[PDB]
């Protein structure tokens, strides 16, 4: 599926 | 918490909160929607074995 994790701070 | 926006934010199609810091997020491929994983209920681990993410709304 097209998903995504953000960074961190 | 901060006033105003991003204008280049995306917005979760069930809170509709912007993206944060070290946040799990899935698309629908049929709306193009982005969502929380914890707002869908979906952990990279589960999402590893979703093809083509449908969200709530499309699946009806
Ligand atoms: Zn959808
Ligand atoms: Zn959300």
């Amino acid at each position: 599926a097209r998903t995504k994790q953000t960074a961190r701070k | 918490g901060p006033l105003g926006s991003d204008h280049g934010e995306t917005l979760c199609g069930a809170c509709g909160d912007s993206d944060g810091a070290d946040e799990f997020w899935i698309c629908c491929d049929l709306c193009e929607k982005w969502f929380h994983g914890k707002c869908v209920k979906i952990t990279p681990a589960r999402a590893e074995h979703i093809k083509q993410y449908k969200c709530p709304s499309c699946s009806n």
